[PDB]
RNA sequence: ACUAUGCCAGCUGGUGGAUUGCUCGGCUCAGGCGCUGAUGAAGGACGUGCCAAGCUGCGAUAAGCUGUGGGGAGCCGCACG
RNA sequence: UCUCAGUAUCGGGAGGAACAGAAAACGCAACGUGAUGUCGUUAGUAACCGCGAGUGAACGCGAUACAGCCCAAACCGAAGCCCUCACGGGCAAUGUGGUGUCAGGGCUACCUCUCAUCAGCCGACCGUCUUCACGAAGUCUCUUGGAAUAGAGCGUGAUACAGGGUGACAACCCCGUACUGAAGACCAGUACGCUGUGCGGUAGUGCCAGAGUAGCGGGGGUUGGAUAUCCCUCGCGAAUAACGCAGGCAUCGACUGCGAAGGCUAAACACAACCUGAGACCGAUAGUGAACAAGUAGUGUGAACGAACGCUGCAAAGUACCCUCAGAAGGGAGGCGAAAUAGAGCAUGAAAUCAGUUGGCGAUCGAGCGACAGGGCAUACAAGGUCCCUUGACGAAUGACCGA
RNA sequence: UGGCAAGUCUAACCGGAGUAUCCGGGGAGGCACAGGGAAACCGACAUGGCCGCAGGGCUUUGCCCGAGGGCCGCCGUCUUC
């Protein structure tokens, strides 16, 4: 099924820490990223603008996408970002990959799913 | 395996009796057959409607909203404009495949947050009241004033 | 990182930043994308006489001699698929498109992505590569573009103790089945690249195993012969440069 | 222990020419090149060899004659007499 | 009707290419483009159509390649051309020749230039295609083998480790291959160079500027061309640059473009006879009809139709001599070779099937020929090693006799 | 399935080269970025409200936030005294 060897680390990664340190979100995610490429999220930054909250981690099953403004300071994980996403991101606040977000937060707490 | 590498040995090839897939009989005549009769379901009706206008008195407009320009001001300072607190751009320079159409149109889709004074050939009356609104301007190009005779 | 440069006798002389595309993560599945679509762009179209079988009136009899209904002229069947000397049902074609497109992006990503795997020891020796060193890819002075004979290389990969890869390559093989034929008969494993600035190395070209390129030029091809990541690879150190914006 | 005419399967030897291996032929793509003829072409007929039926070559000067250059110790086309 | 289709097929004809081609163009309408073809796109868009099914452009744009000129007439008026070595002949006032060709030209009066054009002369590089010359390094040891091109060991060249041949897997045995060099052909009688000619501007001048034409009507064909495609046919029929045509209905005016009814024109593009190269193509019922005598043998009055057939062996060493026989047959014996069960349509040598023979059945017995279970007889090794009996242990569902 | 993403892809073709591969150019043009209307012509929610899955939060068997989803509202245009 899947092609890219890194994106099958990734959900092998994203289980292993929902099965251990309990974050379910990291197993929402995975099943997501197993599902096909064609429902995977693909958000924009006035979605992330509107539904995001300041030291909630916003989490992006699927790739960020440049159109819109992100005033808000806020830390978005997702799959990857378009090259003008994450330098929009990184001006007002941090993007980040979900291999770091499952590093740093591995229990998965204080976050929001967005698509 | 694919389901076309599966079909040997299997007689039919998923076409049900061999007495099926012959000539255009089967799909009830060749291309669109029947369309009026026995396959009249989901074609659009017959008929003629309408006319239309010779390709060359047809004018092009080119259109942008005001939520493409104001969501943009601070990457569009790097190169059009910063004065007054405020912005002032020329449409004609933003918009794509601007020459190659009759005018230039501002369209009223969106918010404004800044203060802008827009130059174009054309307005909507919402583009116009959301540039205002957020105590902005709007210039009428030459053409832009031609275009009201 | 920071790439050991070594000079024509081998001794290592100075060094300088490996460039940051050698850090592309490795992709094995757009390489093979990229081997296989330049693979597929230089086959050649063919196909069957779009007559043959055709030319000949056969008639069939139709019913009444207790014969088949099969085209017949003087006595025998002709034309029809099942017919000995009749035409072939579904033949290959000329007009078929052989080729396979390929993003440029796409494409741009799996050299970088190669170029990366050439610059992983473990990766380098996985893909059956033999040699005995830590450090890959080896880079090399410039002056290796003005060597001229072939021996002259081999004692330098004999002191780089890069020369057991030639080893491995000497060696043909010669194919089961019918390529012979076609002047298939043979093939050897791929052993070192050697990418240089200014032209191919004339003196490197015919050790057994070995390929020459260029910086601006080099392939994924090049990098990952059959799409299998990790070449053993020596770089000139301009190319080494050079590549570094590709 | 006998049983012929026979049945089934092997064995040895045939018949047959599949299979595998092989390729002096095809098929297709590409680069180059491209007119001949009343100064009788292209095509065909009939000839032409020591012995010569076929193919090729040649034309009563008839598998050939002359010149220049190349080539070289062999040769008398396919074709081993 | 439309479609198949301006296809199949037929008639005529050119060339290495052809045709087209220097605007009476376009019409993103413009203060814009600027000969023609072709490729990509514009676009299945505009347009057509029992408004059904279907059909189907162009301008423009991005490319390729680029190149622009000559008459007719005005004004001149024999100043000219063709044949011939020459003499001489022929043509030509019904006009040869000069001028000239929208950058309008001519004439008159000026100003200015030797640039454009045209006619000539010379005449290639490079590149490409093909052919050719030269061309490095083992034919060492042991083993196997009929034969090393195999295995093991020791060496070598490489700007050459493409491919092929040679008694079996060969860079180093032979052809070749890399490198370098030579020739021919095409590019091309082209580009560059040169000789001659002379470009151009102002003012004046109604001197010149292609007729069954432009255009209209009747009838058809064709096209996407729709009142707005291109063409044929019958009839009618202008103007003269102060005029005329076009800008997708007609007329009039304006505006913009352009000059028909004379002519030439390199290059970029099509094909594949011919030369060469190439291949995830086929591999002798395939691939051409044709690897072979192949358009052969053969069929038809003829037009036309049309097969099948590849392989001894390293080397012919292609079987001497003897016996048999009617015998240059065939057989026997023998000879060669690693092999003759490689002996001539001869590598391998399946199945259907035939001869002989082995095992099993068999002249009192019944027919989808078997599957599964179980007996009998038969069986060299190898590649499978299990199996029988007594007793005992464990023991699901089920589950007794006798005796009372 | 994979690349890139408010964008995306180049076509013919050009240059390079290891010369049909391949590297670099080429955005002509296509689709997407706004719709409605035969046409003239006009031209939209970067979020107002409610419910609520997943997930998150909390003092946890109940409260809170709730992307996506669902129901409204509102906006552009056509027809419209
Ligand atoms: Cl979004
Ligand atoms: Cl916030
Ligand atoms: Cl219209
Ligand atoms: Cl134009
Ligand atoms: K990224
Ligand atoms: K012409
Ligand atoms: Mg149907
Ligand atoms: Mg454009
Ligand atoms: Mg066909
Ligand atoms: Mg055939
Ligand atoms: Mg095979
Ligand atoms: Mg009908
Ligand atoms: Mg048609
Ligand atoms: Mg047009
Ligand atoms: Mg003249
Ligand atoms: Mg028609
Ligand atoms: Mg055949
Ligand atoms: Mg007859
Ligand atoms: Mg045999
Ligand atoms: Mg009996
Ligand atoms: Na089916
Ligand atoms: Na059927
Ligand atoms: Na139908
Ligand atoms: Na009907
Ligand atoms: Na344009
Ligand atoms: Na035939
Ligand atoms: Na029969
Ligand atoms: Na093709
Ligand atoms: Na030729
Ligand atoms: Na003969
Ligand atoms: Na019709
Ligand atoms: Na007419
Ligand atoms: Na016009
Ligand atoms: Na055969
Ligand atoms: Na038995
Ligand atoms: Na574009």
């Amino acid at each position: 099924s899947k092609t890219n060897p890194r994106l099958s680390s990734l959900i092998a990664d994203l289980k292993s820490a929902a099965r251990s340190s309990g974050g379910a979100v990291w197993g929402d995610v995975a099943e997501r990223l197993e599902k096909p490429r064609r429902t995977h999220a693909e958000v924009n930054l006035g979605r992330i603008e509107r539904y995001a909250q300041e030291d909630e981690t916003v989490v992006v099953p699927g790739k960020v996408l440049g159109s819109g403004v992100l005033q808000k300071d806020v830390t978005v994980a997702a799959v990857d970002f378009s090259g003008t996403a994450e330098t929009k991101i990184d001006q007002v606040g941090e993007a980040v990959s979900l291999e770091q977000a499952i590093e740093n937060n591995p229990e998965g707490s204080h976050v929001r799913v967005i698509r | 395996t694919s389901k076309k590498k599966r079909q040997r040995g299997s007689r039919t090839h998923g076409g049900g009796s061999h007495k099926n897939r012959r000539g255009a009989g089967h799909r009830g005549g060749r291309g669109d057959a029947g369309r009026d009769k026995h396959e009249f379901h989901n074609h659009e009706p017959l008929g003629k409607s309408g006319f239309k206008r010779p390709q060359k008195v047809q004018e092009e407009a080119a259109t942008i909203d005001v939520r493409e320009i104001d969501e943009n001001v601070t990457l569009l300072a790097a190169d059009d404009v910063a004065e007054v607190g405020g912005f002032r751009v020329d449409v004609r320079d933003v918009v794509e495949e601007a020459d190659d159409a009759d005018y230039v149109k501002v369209l009223g889709a969106g918010q404004v947050r800044h203060e802008l004074t827009l130059i174009a050939d054309d307005f909507s009356e919402g583009a116009r009241e959301k540039v205002e609104g957020a105590g902005g301007s709007v210039e009428l190009t030459d053409l832009g004033e031609e275009r009201q005779a | 990182m920071q790439a050991t440069i070594y000079d024509l006798d081998g001794n290592t002389d100075g060094e300088v930043d490996l460039p940051d595309v050698f850090e592309t993560p490795v992709r094995s599945d757009l390489i093979g994308k990229a081997v296989r679509a330049a693979q597929a762009n230089r086959k050649q179209d063919y196909g069957s006489d779009e007559y043959a079988g055709l030319r000949t009136p056969a008639e069939s009899f139709g019913s009444g001699r207790g014969q088949a209904h099969v085209p017949k002229q003087d006595g025998r069947a002709r034309r029809v698929p099942q017919a000995v000397k009749g035409r072939s049902a579904h033949p290959p074609k000329t007009e078929k498109d052989r080729s396979l497109d390929l993003n440029d992006k796409e494409r741009q990503l799996a050299v970088r992505s190669a170029l990366a795997a050439t610059a992983d020891a473990d990766l380098v020796a996985d893909r059956g590569h033999e040699f005995d060193r830590d450090e890959v890819p080896v880079v090399v002075s410039d002056d290796f573009e003005d060597l001229v004979k072939t021996q002259e290389v081999v004692s330098l990969l004999e002191a780089l103790d890069v020369h057991a890869d030639i080893d491995r390559a000497d060696e043909t093989k010669i194919k089961a089945g019918q390529g012979s034929a076609r002047g298939r008969k043979y093939r050897r494993p791929a052993s070192i690249l050697f990418v240089t600035s200014d032209e191919p190395s004339t003196a490197a070209r015919n050790l057994a195993g070995a390929d020459v390129a260029t910086a601006s030029e080099v392939n994924t091809e090049d990098l990952a012969p059959g799409g299998a990541p990790g070449r053993l690879t020596v770089f000139t150190e301009s190319a080494l440069a050079e590549v570094a914006e590709r």
